[PDB]
């Protein structure tokens, strides 16, 4: 878990990587995320 | 009273999201995308109404 604040984001360059399986941002339409502010944003990764 | 007791319910019912992510038009434009914010004016619309 790593949880990001007080920064400012490009939010369209992290597109370099690979297409990922899917794409289920609720709320929010991945496409229009260069315009609003969030409080804070957590990052959880692990590995069915 | 009963004429200012309309009027207050009316003005007070403009807070209800009837179903839907937020009750105020400007957030769901600018938060979403056009499929979807079809369906979210749509919602509040057949609230009011």
């Amino acid at each position: 878990r790593k949880r990001i604040s007080n920064c400012v984001a490009d939010y369209s360059v992290i597109y370099n990587f690979a297409p990922f399986f899917a794409f289920k941002c609720y709320g929010v339409s991945p496409t229009k995320l260069n315009d609003l502010c969030f409080t804070n944003v957590y990052a959880d990764s692990f590995v069915g | 009273n009963h004429n200012a007791q309309a009027l207050n319910t009316l003005v007070k019912q403009l807070s209800s999201k009837f179903g839907a992510i937020s009750s105020v038009l400007n957030d769901i434009l600018s938060r979403l995308d056009p499929p979807e914010a079809e369906v979210q004016i749509d919602r509040l619309i057949t609230g009011r109404l």
